[PDB]
RNA sequence: GGCCAGCAUCAGUUUUGGUGGCAGGAUAAAUCCAUAGGAAUGUAGCUUGCCUCGGUAAGUAUUAUAGCCUGUG
RNA sequence: AGAACUGGCGAUGCGGGAUGAACCGAACGUAGAGUUAAGGUGCCGGAAUACACGCUCAUCAGACACCACAAAAGGUGUUAGUUCAUCUAGACAGCCGGACGGUGGCCAUGGAAGUCGGAAUCCGCUAAGGAGUGUGUAACAACUCACCGGCCGAAUGAACUA
RNA sequence: AACUGGCUUGUG
RNA sequence: UUUGCUCCACACAAUAUAGAUGGAUACGAAUAAGGCGUCCUUGUGGCGUCGCUGAACCAUAGCAGGCUAGCAACGGUGCACUUGGCGGAAAGGCCUUGGGUGCUUGCUGGCGAAUUGCAAUGUCAUUUUGCGUGGGGAUAAAUCAUUUGUAUACGACUUAGA
């Protein structure tokens, strides 16, 4: 629908997001993902950390270099699980994953562009309350992604910038709504409502 | 920590068919006993 | 499947010098006729010395309910042979009809006991007119005056994969 | 709450529980008492001693003094006018509010109403009460009496009880050799204040029955008159 | 058994005021204020009027409702900690070696400094949390008093403090010395 | 000023009296009212006026409206119709902004291409007016 | 007069929708109309308390200033 | 282990079982269209992130073919049951009081007072209070239950199964 | 030249 | 440079497109909560209102978009300039000033289209490159050989050399 989709990854879950993404890629929508320090995974911190140390101890015992890379960072985690969801060895796969771009935080140029969500992956719908979740920023900094305090600063910069922006947009909508409702009660408006607008 | 080795949950077929043959032995023994 | 309640009688065959035996009746729950019949013969072979070949069926009649939409408290005495020796049980439902109550029962027994339709027995349905002789509590709390409660955390089931809105439940 | 419950402590003690058999037993027994005896006295006794009650009973065997649970005593007396063993009993079933306690006599009224004014004992504070004395504990060795008697003949308090003094009684109690000592004097209470439970306990620990004990009564009934009498004497 | 609605009452007195947006609380009274986040707990609050507030849960599992009773008692502890204020009293006892105990301020740090412990040379500092004040006991030997509004801060600080003198490798029955709590009262005295 | 300012936590509540919309089933865009509650997730309803039967239903198939009127449990359909027309909900609902939106989507789906070109031009005219209205003031 | 295709009508095969007329069951059961009786998670009304002076509390009250349940038709 | 019968494989491919001698389905000429079996439907992967009742939240669950081997049980995790007990004539939790006299019962001992310890199991008043659970001092004392009773008023508890 | 069939482990 | 490199204009050529064919239309935090507006004592304030799908908002007629006439308005939009700001996370864009230049379907007129023959993607977008056309721009380093030796298996590495 949109040529370039820009997901916000906050409030979301990995697997469910990953599945919907992978299918959208294999059908071709160029998809981009942000804020993936603030993803969520089910379960508790310690279960997820035990898991990841297990993946971390997996290594090629004859030469440790050439085997399973324990990518620490969040975006590349998400990429990992997605690479499991895809046939990454073949060309349909590779020309899927060249339709994917993962970032942390939000760089430009997408902050000036629209962000979306997924319904059917979100924590806040999908999880029963009284049940734990795990911020990937906390997790990955616990396991050796040494950039977390940076991105919070930059996102804090972005947030005020967007704040001033929304103030402008709001005032503009205020004026425009007043203008349109004052222009309403014209017969053309009556006819529009007659036709359902 | 040092997160230690797991047992799998993988199928490992010899144990499946060993289970089936063991099961039939168990049920045979049950029928040999069940007259009493 | 989706269930019905049936009325059956069997009239075990006329033998000479005992014609017309005593028309043993049952009320039997199932989704259709022949399943109902087979269960009549199954209970009957348990309860006294019959076989199907030595017996014959009088009639099948769907029992509709008299006043369906009357909310009713039902209480059901049942048996089941789980893996152990057989054993009894009572359960209590606030519901609309006998048939729907036993529907919910069959599924709940399936959850909580891994209990099959085949190895369930119903003894009996009863309906309770007056309150406050229901033994259980989880129905009993649904009987109080001026009752109100919420649907918290309501979630809306969209067809689309995207939403552009940062949704919410309400509240 | 099928699991994650408390475990209640199981023992092998000798005494067993009474149940309703003793309840209905005493009910019918007072109803037996009613027509037999003639003079009836309702007794509010909040602080009670087992030897005092036995002393009163072995004083008056021709009387009978009965105590038991309240609502069944109200039952056996009859709480309504509609239900009662005899008449004019519901109204005096109303008033009997406190720890009661009851007597069945056939003797004079005068002798008993002067008896229980003459009858006075020494008991403890039993708080939500006054105790007619104050106590400062001196900044020295502490003793079983707490400064009552001379310091030569009082015995110092045992070194077992001191952590109870630190925990319950809120008091700094510091332990030199085997006796027990304090560093500042401790006043426990004053006159004219309602004694607290820790205050009552410390005077108990000293073992001081500084409070007077006298029973009051509120009322009297006679069967042959079949009439109720109201008397607040203490 | 999946209780449908559970609920408890908390009693606001006349003096004190409370402001509850979503699951945040502020509680203000004469001694001062406190705040607390409770976003992890998933309940509902309601006023009826101004001396009583109702907490509640709908569709409770056992864990959910046990949490309900807990959160009530937490907020009541805050209320007490404003209107009364809480007050915890300790003593620091020695057989041979007198403690030197002191208060210091390192850049505004409010450390608590102990020396001569068991004939040591070691300095041990303990921080003080915000919102709690110290006093060494005037006219009472070998005693220290803490007072505050945050009960959790107070108890955590003193529990730390007796957790510092956990004397190690040595027979506890002999080394009776240490720093311990005398009692847990309120500030007031009268009420 | 020295009073406690928690806010009411406005719920929509299920109770005897709650009037309800249906999103899936046969009626599937019609109203009714509860009479009775069965459990947390099933309720027994009936609305005669729109046409819908009496029935049990599961709650996830329905959504609540803020609207309510007083009503007694165990009701019969004559009783609820009488109370309904006394309480005047159909006007209230249809005046509510939600039903305006439902009607809007309905009509737009019911709409002809010729009328689509009409709305195009009339929207352009309104736009002309309004964009003059702005950039001046 | 070769190559690729398209439209219509027809046939075999087949998938998917609309719609009408019929039969059956307890000649559906129910709703709905009337009627009789009953009772409460007790509606009006009555009594007492508070009083924020109308909402509780406990009694009363079987339709009344709501209604429900059952039986028959 | 031995016999007897029967079916599969052997000469035989195909779909599924992640892969496969033994499993599940299935009558092989080439092609088209349709419908299905066994198995499955989050993504790999064609198919419902379908509907719906319940239970589960594991500090390496389970997704198992199942009775089957560790195995009978432990577990203050959790839901539902069974059988018994209690009760506004006041259940359970609790807070308060009593919780006695003969009696410090007999030897036993330096000391043994309900509790270092052997054996006895009384009556008295009793609402109830044992020849006496547990802390205890050298003994004694003091405190606690088990037992009743006062305030509260509401349902609760033992055992067992699943 | 190294688990028939989860083999082996602390308790006659 | 037999004018070689480069910035920019238009003519043609190839050259392909993991696949445009109205718009990637901007807050954040929470969801047992919030947003939007308004008022006040400006706060976790009050008051009203909204969601319950983007099934929307914007844009949108003219030969794949012409030639023309006006009417109403001085508003909108495009092009190339030009003033002044803002943004570093991969900024590579977003504002904004001025006028010039068109068009304006806000409304009413007039002309044309045909014949692609009942439809055939009926081609209109972007990446890359070269030849030419004509206005600008600027005038290198590396390597081999030699030599060194802090390095050196030969390569490599590190030094000096008009």
């Amino acid at each position: 629908v949109e040529p370039v989709v820009v997901i916000d990854g906050k409030g979301h879950l990995v697997g469910r997001l990953a599945s919907v993404v992978a299918k959208q890629l294999l059908n071709g929508q160029k998809i981009v993902v942000v804020r993936a320090e603030e993803l969520n995974i089910s379960g508790e911190f310690f279960r997820n950390k035990l898991k990841y140390h297990d993946f971390l101890r997996k290594a090629t015992a004859f030469n440790k270099t050439r085997g399973p890379f324990h990518f620490r960072a969040p975006s590349r985690i998400f990429y990992k699980a997605l690479r499991g969801m895809v046939s990454h060895k073949t060309a349909r796969g590779k020309a899927a994953l060249e339709r994917l771009k993962v970032f942390e935080g939000i760089p430009p140029p997408y902050d000036k562009k629209k962000r979306v969500v997924v319904p059917q992956a979100l924590r806040v719908l999908r999880l029963k309350p009284g049940r734990k979740y795990t911020t990937l920023g906390k997790l990955s900094t616990s396991v050796g992604w040494k950039y977390e305090d940076v991105v919070a600063k930059l996102e804090a910069k972005r947030k005020v910038s967007s704040a001033e922006y929304y103030a402008k947009k709001r005032a503009f909508t205020k004026k425009v709504a007043s203008a349109n409702a004052t222009a309403a009660e014209s017969d053309v408006a009556k006819q529009l409502a007659a036709l359902g607008y | 920590m040092r997160v230690r080795k797991r047992q799998s949950r993988r199928t490992s077929t010899k144990l499946k068919e060993g289970i089936k043959k063991k099961a039939s032995a168990h049920r045979k023994k049950e029928k040999k006993m069940a007259k009493k | 499947a989706h269930f019905k309640e049936y009325q059956v009688i069997g009239r075990r065959l006329p033998t000479e010098s005992v014609p017309e035996p005593k028309l043993f009746r049952m009320r039997i729950f199932a989704s259709n006729e022949v399943i109902a019949k087979s269960r009549y013969w199954y209970f009957l072979q348990k309860l006294h010395k019959v076989k199907k070949a030595s017996g014959e069926i009088v009639s099948i009649n769907q029992i509709n309910e008299a006043h369906p939409t009357k909310v009713k408290n039902f209480g059901v005495w049942v048996r089941y042979d789980s893996r152990s020796g057989t054993h009894n049980m009572y359960k209590e439902i606030r519901d609309v009809s006998r048939v729907a109550a036993v529907e919910t029962l069959y599924q709940d027994m399936a959850a909580r006991h891994r209990a099959r339709f085949r190895s369930i027995h119903i003894l009996k349905v009863a309906e309770i007119e007056k309150t406050a002789d229901v033994k259980r509590q989880y129905v009993k709390q649904f009987l109080t005056k001026d009752l109100k409660f919420p649907l918290p955390h309501r979630v809306q089931k969209s067809t689309k994969t995207f939403s552009y809105k940062r949704p919410s439940t309400f509240y | 709450m099928p699991r994650s419950k408390r475990s209640k402590l199981v023992t092998l003690a000798q005494t067993d529980k009474k149940g309703r058999e003793n309840k209905e037993r005493i009910f019918d027994e007072v109803r037996e008492a009613l027509d037999t005896y003639r003079y009836v006295w309702v007794l509010h006794l909040d602080d009670v001693r087992t030897p005092v009650l036995q002393e009163i009973r072995t004083s008056w065997a021709g009387s009978k003094l009965i105590m038991g649970k309240r609502k069944v005593l109200q039952k056996a007396l009859g709480e309504k006018r509609e239900e009662e063993y005899k008449e004019n009993l519901y109204q005096l079933s109303k008033l009997c509010s406190g720890v009661t306690g009851l007597l069945f006599t056939d003797e004079d009224v005068n002798t008993v109403k002067e008896y229980f004014k003459s009858y006075v004992r020494s008991d403890y504070s039993r708080p939500n009460t006054k105790a007619p004395l104050t106590f400062t504990i001196p900044e020295g060795i502490v003793y079983s009496r707490g400064g009552q008697i001379p310091a030569e003949e009082d015995v110092p308090m045992i070194h077992s009880l001191e952590p109870t003094m630190r925990n319950k009684f809120e008091i700094p109690t510091k332990i030199k050799a085997g006796k027990i000592t304090i560093d500042s004097p401790y006043l426990v209470c004053t006159e004219g204040e309602k004694l607290d439970v820790r205050q009552a306990l410390i005077l108990k620990q000293f073992g001081i029955a500084a409070s007077e004990f006298k029973v009051k009564v509120s009322a009297y009934y006679d069967n042959d008159s079949s009439t109720v009498e109201s008397t607040n004497i203490n | 058994m999946k209780y449908i609605q559970t609920e408890q009452q908390i009693e606001v007195p006349e003096g004190v005021t409370v402001s509850i947006k979503s699951r945040i609380v502020k509680v203000v009274g004469p001694r001062g204020t406190l705040t607390k986040n409770l976003k992890h707990i998933d309940v509902t609050f309601t006023k009826v009027n101004n001396q009583l507030i109702k907490v509640a849960v709908h569709n409770g599992g056992r864990k959910h409702v046990a949490a309900l009773r807990t959160v009530k008692s937490l907020v009541d502890n805050m209320i007490t900690g404003v209107t009364k204020g809480y007050k915890y009293k300790m003593r620091y006892v020695y057989a041979h070696f007198p403690i030197n105990v002191n208060i210091v301020e390192k850049d505004g740090a409010k450390f608590i400094e102990v020396r001569n412990f068991l004939g040591d040379k070691k300095i041990r500092n303990v921080p003080v949390r915000d919102g709690v004040t110290i006093e060494f006991s005037t006219n009472v030997k070998d005693e220290i008093v803490l007072s505050g509004n945050s009960v959790e801060d107070v108890s955590q600080n003193a529990a730390d403090l007796q957790q510092i003198c956990r004397v190690r490798n040595k027979d506890i029955r002999k080394f009776l010395d240490g720093i311990y709590v005398s009692h847990k009262g309120f500030i007031t005295e009268d009420l | 000023s020295t009073d406690s300012i928690v806010k009411a936590s406005n719920w929509r509540l299920v109770e005897v009296g709650r009037v309800v919309l249906i999103k899936k089933g046969q009626s599937a865009g019609k109203l009714a009212a509860i009479v009775e509650i069965i459990d947390q997730k099933k309720v027994l309803i009936d609305g005669p006026k729109a046409g819908v039967p009496r029935q049990a239903i599961n709650l996830g198939q329905v959504v609540l409206t803020p609207l309510t009127f007083a009503l007694p449990r165990g009701a019969r359909t004559a009783t609820v119709s009488k109370k309904w027309a006394a309480a005047a909900v159909c006007e209230k609902w249809a005046a509510s902004s939600w039903a305006k939106k439902i009607a809007q989507r309905e009509r737009r789906a019911a709409l002809t291409d010729f009328e689509r070109f009409q709305v195009m031009v009339l929207r352009k005219q309104k736009r002309y007016t309004v964009k003059k209205a702005l950039a001046k003031a």
